[PDB]
């Protein structure tokens, strides 16, 4: 308990925590201004893509009841959000949209990764695209979508790297994308951009966001009809190509693993 | 594919010099 | 209980060699019956003293839990053995945090307590394996039969004879002695012989002459007595118990560790709580704000200082049995240089008991014998015929023999057949004359007039072997005024002279100043007879006077004491230089007492007690004030009526004290005296009756050779060789090891606030977890082991036996002052350090620390598998975590590099680097390894599942450097500041 010197105290911590501040702050900035607006100075920890859902799973899983029109109230609330952005509404003028190619076309580097034109063409991308995703409730519709990566250039495989059974070829510009769980217990079914079961290489690279503000990503309808609705079923999208890896730790490396229930 | 790092060879590398102080550091106890 | 032990005995020598055989119903020609024997036997009980209640078991392993360290360690490790539980009745995350750090520091504490346990251990049979003390059999009368038997089996009531050689089976009254000396150095820790009589002496059962005390041996003569006093109800019985039956008490170094505590815990639960009402405030439920404060008990308790501290002590103590100064307890390593005052015993201790030659009068000059063990001293003279005609005086008239076979130790360790003086003789011709046996060969011995108790002197006649004058010689020594009683003449330079009343003058200046100095004196003379009265088969009568024995020629005197050991007085000064207070406590008469006290510098020149000043001026008792006396002598005699309020002012108003002839009991009280004026207090005695004294010591100590089994058991120090110069050592090694303590806790608790903040700011700004739990366990344990315990190698920062003894009560180990640097300061920095390598690795990898600001939540969501950065990429679950954990790594890295900066800032504490600079090998390959460590825990093939450790990219190491060099700097000129403004509140303020 100490009198008259705590002032000397104070004074000390008050302008030595504030220099420190000073320098914590100081270095802060200086290492700030060493890494670009357009692109992360490290991407080798993003290599493989992975492939999220829409339907917010808890735990990877989607049970509900087809009786009750609140027992799924959750799965459609997300599912709305993410396709409000989809919106014939938001995207109407060229500004700064553009009609691409109104199935698989061709990719297109839109210059390289500088301010020194202006913000970069977005191709659009309509809701329609996805048939049938009400929505129903006999069979949900779950649509997938594939992570942003800048400079990502994704390659479909070969015509020589395909098994029982990614179809149709369509090496020209789309990643196929084939579900499973032995266990076929299922009717798989994909509402595409062509119709086809894959991305549009016309959508890449992405250009980060920074370059092309309200950019919008390929999106992959795929609800299930004849289904079992008494019993979890386990199923698993994967994505196909060269530039597409998996892991035994990340479950979600380029592919899910839905266990739906649609029991009543 | 600017998407790549030589993660192999640093692991090799680093393994090689913390492999070199832990025999440094027994010269100058063992002395 | 002890209280009926704090006071002086009573006995009965008082009486009647009758009422004593009255009281009894004993015989003292006979003795009791064989019948009466075997009964008063399982009356009472054997004689001996109780089993020792030294009997310990595994169950000690507890003793090492009782630590107050020990307690945290276990209601931590409990305490966050408990998180796991009420986290896993929900979800099971985080399972290797909580459940494993709880398994960790519990393992700790266990081997933490085997360093403990193998030191208690260790020592004892190290101390086991020496000079067993087997008990002999005793010489008792029964029946008018003497016999021998077993020392239990001696009754309160038969008789005992007791002869040269022997100890005293038990207490006795004497009833019949003849030259019968004996050894008092367990009572009075007295050496020179103390003769025997039946007849009662003084008043006081420690001085009469007709009581023999147990433990005791008597020395020479015979005598017989009746036993009155058996097993503990022996005088020195009765000690044995209070010594081993008294309290412990609480440590010097003990009391630091405790109190350190409090304020480590002092904080950790004001910031626990403090952050508890803060996670409140910040919109978290009644489930998480209570689970954080539980959270701040880790971070803000040192798991490995534990183990740290211990590691330093047990090292240190190897450094003092290096030097031949071994210890019991690990605590009492630190006690010897926390000490403030002193008391020792003198006999045995401070001296060597061993009467031996100390000084001599030949040729009207004083000599001086050299009195060390190993004669580090340097001869007087051995020219002079004289000294010849002295040197085989006493060589022939002496009776003194070496026990057979010892042609192997030293001249001054080979025992003697004789009594004290004539060893002393004995062994002092031996020394610096040859063997004394080729004189007494050379020299036949015809008749010789042994000792009498009425002649006051001994004579011999022996056959000269010159082959020129060899005519009977007569030699005869005693009394230094009986000597002189009978002399006409004084050999001089070796040709005679008369015994002028000028010589007659210039011996009794000798012969008083010798005896002054508490030295026994004995005066040497011969005479070569005349060849015509005596012819060369002249047949002397022993028991008439045959030949002359008046008008001889002296030769000279010599003079014996207790001579002190050999660096003792060297010793003693060291301790006064350091400002440690001499004490003195002997139960010794004071005139030997203070003798010795001037003469190893407890007491020093020019001083004087309130009698010499008294003897000076020629004035009475009463009339000269005592504040004018520094020095004072206190017999045990004026102490039994003084109140403890007195022996408290004596001890004040006095500088160099010598409480002399005290009682064991005594021994206590002074200690204790001293102790109630709040010092710290060290004993060092052998003799039993010093006990009760050493083990209320904050910390005793023992003569290893000559000191007593039951007072090595109560001392918490052995000095196996005697050397007491290893004290100073000791209190220096005792001064070094506490500071270089310091500087570790310092180094440690440093380590800790860039350990916290990590784990608190992530509760309030809502960002991912920079700081990783297992990353902890590899700096507490993994790099911060190795610097730590490399500090218990720093030396002085200046010389410290030049500085006064710490003050116990005011300048902790682990003070407020110190507190405030690695915590509100050093720590700081090194908390910085730690985020900007944070911020670094994420920016690089596309998060911004701006949009790093309530991230955790979506962050830390397992299901989101697309959060954004602020390039717009998106994350999966697994990926951004795989950034959290090589975010840990580095701050774990990081760390370690500000670790390098502490470690080196603290190897000092006013000293700059450059002043003290690098001579400590061990702090350096510390360096080393931390590193080479940090590096392995990241690039190692599989570390990245089994810690969750990744590797580190290039530009990753050097986040810190810009840190870690600031703090360098900062300690380095504030110290620089210390040493120019010794004032100071740059001193006082930061200054350790
Ligand atoms: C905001 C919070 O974030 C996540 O949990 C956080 C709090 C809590 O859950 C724990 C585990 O119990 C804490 C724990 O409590 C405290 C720690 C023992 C702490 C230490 C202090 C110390 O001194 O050394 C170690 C540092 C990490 C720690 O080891 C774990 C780390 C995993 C974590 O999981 C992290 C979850 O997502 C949670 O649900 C959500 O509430
Ligand atoms: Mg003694």
């Amino acid at each position: 308990r100490t009198g008259g010197s705590w002032f000397k105290i104070l004074l000390f911590y008050v302008i030595f925590y504030g220099c420190l501040a000073g320098i914590f702050i100081g270095t802060i900035q200086v290492m700030l201004l060493t890494i670009s607006e357009f692109k992360p100075t490290y991407q080798d920890r993003v290599a493989p893509p992975g492939l999220t859902q829409i339907p917010q799973s808890q735990k990877t899983e989607i049970s509900f009841r087809p009786n009750d029109p609140q027992s799924y109230e959750s799965y459609v609330v997300s599912i709305v959000r993410f396709l409000e952005k989809y919106k014939d509404l938001a995207q109407k003028d060229d500004m700064i949209f553009e009609d691409c190619g109104n199935v698989p076309s061709e990719l297109k580097e839109r210059g390289e990764y500088n301010n020194e034109r202006g913000e970069r063409k977005v191709c659009r991308f309509r809701l329609e695209w996805l048939g049938n995703c009400g929505y129903k409730d006999g069979k949900p519709c779950v649509i997938i979508k594939l992570n942003r990566v800048l400079g990502f250039k994704p390659k479909p495989p070969k015509n020589e790297s395909l098994e029982t059974y990614p179809v149709m070829k369509y090496n020209p510009y789309v990643l196929p994308v084939h579900c499973t769980g032995k266990e076929k217990v299922g009717t798989m079914e994909y509402f595409g951009l062509g119709g086809y079961p894959g991305f549009p290489l016309q959508y890449y690279p992405y250009y980060g966001k920074l370059l092309q503000p309200k950019y919008l990503q390929p999106l992959m309808a795929v609800q299930f009809t004849n289904l079992t609705m008494d019993t979890e079923i386990r199923i698993e999208c994967k994505a196909y190509g060269e530039n597409i890896g998996y892991s035994e730790k990340d479950r979600f490396q380029g592919r899910f693993d839905v266990k739906i229930e649609v029991k009543s | 594919d600017p998407f790549y790092y030589d993660y192999e060879t640093v692991r090799n590398g680093g393994l090689i010099f913390a492999a070199l102080a832990f025999i440094v550091g027994l010269i100058i106890i063992l002395s | 209980m002890d209280e009926l032990k704090k006071e002086v005995s009573m006995d009965d020598h008082k009486l009647s060699l009758d009422e004593l055989h009255r009281k009894y119903g004993t015989d003292l020609s006979r003795g009791l019956t064989p019948a009466r024997a075997a009964e008063i036997l399982a009356r009472d009980g054997p004689n001996a003293l109780t089993p020792p209640p030294t009997t310990p078991e595994w169950v000690k392993f507890c003793r090492q839990l009782f630590g107050g360290f020990s307690m945290l360690l276990w209601i931590g490790a409990i305490l966050c053995f408990l998180a796991y539980g009420i986290q896993a009745a929900t979800e099971e995350e985080p399972q290797n945090d909580n459940l494993y750090l709880g398994v960790v520091l519990s393992a700790v504490v266990i081997i933490t307590g085997c360093f403990s346990y193998y030191q208690e251990a260790k020592s004892s049979k190290i101390m086991e394996s020496f000079k067993n003390m087997v008990p002999q059999q005793a010489l008792v009368i029964r029946n008018g039969e003497k016999m021998s038997i077993n020392a239990e089996e001696v009754v309160v009531g038969d008789l005992v004879e007791v002869k040269g050689g022997d100890r005293i089976p038990a207490d006795l009254r004497i009833i019949s002695a003849n030259g019968c000396k004996v050894d008092n150095s367990s009572l009075t820790g007295e050496s020179e012989p103390q003769t025997r009589s039946p007849d009662f002496t003084n008043e006081n059962p420690l001085e009469t002459r007709n009581i023999a005390f147990f433990s005791t041996n008597c020395v020479e003569g015979t005598a017989r007595g009746i036993v009155v006093y058996t097993g503990d109800r022996t005088v020195m019985g009765r000690i044995a118990t209070l010594a081993s039956g008294l309290e412990g008490g609480q440590t010097p170094i003990a009391a630091e560790i405790e109190h350190f505590i409090h304020i480590i815990t002092g904080v950790a639960v004001f910031l626990g709580v403090s952050f508890f009402i803060l996670s409140l405030i910040l919109e978290y439920t009644w489930l998480e704000a209570v689970i954080f404060l539980i959270g701040i008990i880790v971070a803000n308790v040192p798991e490995g200082l534990l183990a740290t501290v211990t590691v330093c002590l047990t090292l240190t103590a190897k450094r003092m049995a290096r030097k031949n100064c071994l210890v019991k307890n690990l605590e009492a390593v630190e006690t010897l240089g926390s000490t403030s005052t002193i008391c020792s015993d003198k006999t045995g201790t401070l001296t060597q008991n061993r009467m031996t030659v100390a000084h001599m009068w030949s040729d009207n000059q004083i000599h001086e014998a050299d009195t060390t063990e190993n004669q580090s001293g340097v001869s007087f003279d051995k020219t002079s015929a004289t000294w010849l005609a002295l040197s085989r005086i006493a060589g022939l008239c002496n009776r003194a023999v070496f026990q057979a076979n010892q042609e192997n130790l030293p001249i001054l360790k080979r025992a003697v057949a004789g009594d004290a003086s004539e060893s002393a003789l004995l062994k002092c011709i031996e020394l610096c004359c040859g063997s004394v046996k080729e004189m007494r060969e050379r020299y036949t011995k015809i008749v010789e007039i042994p000792f009498n108790s009425t002649n006051k002197y001994q004579l011999s006649i022996h056959k000269n072997p010159n082959t020129a004058e060899p005519r009977h010689l007569l030699v005869m020594k005693g009394a230094p005024e009986r000597i002189l009683d009978r002399c006409s003449s004084i050999l001089i330079h070796g040709k005679e002279q008369p015994l002028d009343e000028e010589l007659k003058d210039a011996f009794q200046n000798a012969y008083l100043e010798l005896g002054g100095l508490g030295e026994r004196v004995l005066g040497f003379c011969h005479l070569f007879l005349p060849d015509e009265q005596f012819p060369e088969g002249f047949q002397f009568d022993t028991d008439d006077v045959n030949f002359p024995l008046d008008n001889l020629c002296f030769v000279g005197l010599i003079s014996m004491i207790d001579p002190p050991r050999a660096a003792v007085p060297d010793a003693v000064g060291k301790c006064r230089s350091a400002g440690i207070k001499v004490i003195m406590v002997t139960g010794d008469h004071p005139i030997t007492a203070k003798a010795i006290a001037k003469g190893v510098g407890i007491i020093s020149e020019g001083n004087e007690t309130v009698e010499d000043i008294a003897a000076r001026l020629n004035i009475p008792v009463s009339q000269v004030n005592p504040r004018d006396a520094k020095a004072c002598v206190v017999h045990g005699s004026d102490l039994k009526d003084m109140t403890s309020e007195q022996l408290d002012d004596i001890l004040k108003y006095h500088t160099e004290i010598v409480f002399a002839r005290t009682s064991p009991q005594q021994k206590l009280i002074i200690v204790e005296g001293c102790q109630r004026q709040g010092a710290i207090v060290a004993v060092t005695g052998d003799g039993v009756n010093d006990s009760p004294a050493s083990k209320k010591a904050d910390i005793g100590v023992a003569m290893g050779i000559a000191g007593s089994d039951v007072s090595k058991q109560a001392a918490d120090m052995i000095l196996l060789d005697d050397n007491f110069a290893s004290i100073v050592t000791g209190v220096e090694e005792g001064r070094l090891i506490f500071d270089n303590l310091k500087k570790s806790i310092a180094y440690t608790l440093t380590s800790n606030i860039p350990e916290i903040t990590p784990f608190l700011i992530f509760i309030i700004a809502n960002i991912p977890l920079p700081l990783g739990t297992v990353t902890i366990l590899c700096i507490d344990l993994g790099t911060d082991m190795v610097p730590a315990i490399s500090l218990a190698y720093e030396q002085a920062e200046s010389d410290i036996m030049k500085r006064q003894p710490r003050n116990p009560k005011t300048d902790k180990l682990v003070n407020e002052q110190l507190i405030s640097m690695a915590y509100g300061q050093i720590g700081m920095i090194q908390a910085l350090g730690g985020f900007f390598t944070y911020f670094v690795i994420l920016a690089e990898n596309g998060f911004l620390p701006i949009h790093l600001l309530g991230l955790r939540v979506n962050w830390d969501d397992r299901w989101i598998n697309d959060v954004e950065d602020s390039y717009g990429q998106q994350w999966t679950y697994e990926q951004r975590k795989i950034v959290e954990f090589t975010c840990h790594t580095p701050f774990f890295v990081t760390i370690v590099v500000v670790q390098w900066a502490d470690l080196v800032i603290c190897k000092t504490r006013r000293n700059s680097v450059f002043q003290q600079g690098m001579k400590n090998k061990i702090l350096i390959f510390g360096l080393f390894e931390e590193t080479a460590l940090a590096a392995f825990l990241s690039y190692c093939p599989g570390m990245g599942v089994a810690l969750r450790m990744y590797p580190l990219k290039p530009t990753w190491w050097f986040c810190a450097f810009p840190y870690s060099l600031l703090i360098f700097v900062y300690d380095e000129v504030r110290k620089l500041i210390i040493r120019r403004r010794p004032g100071g509140w740059v001193e006082k303020e930061t200054y350790y």
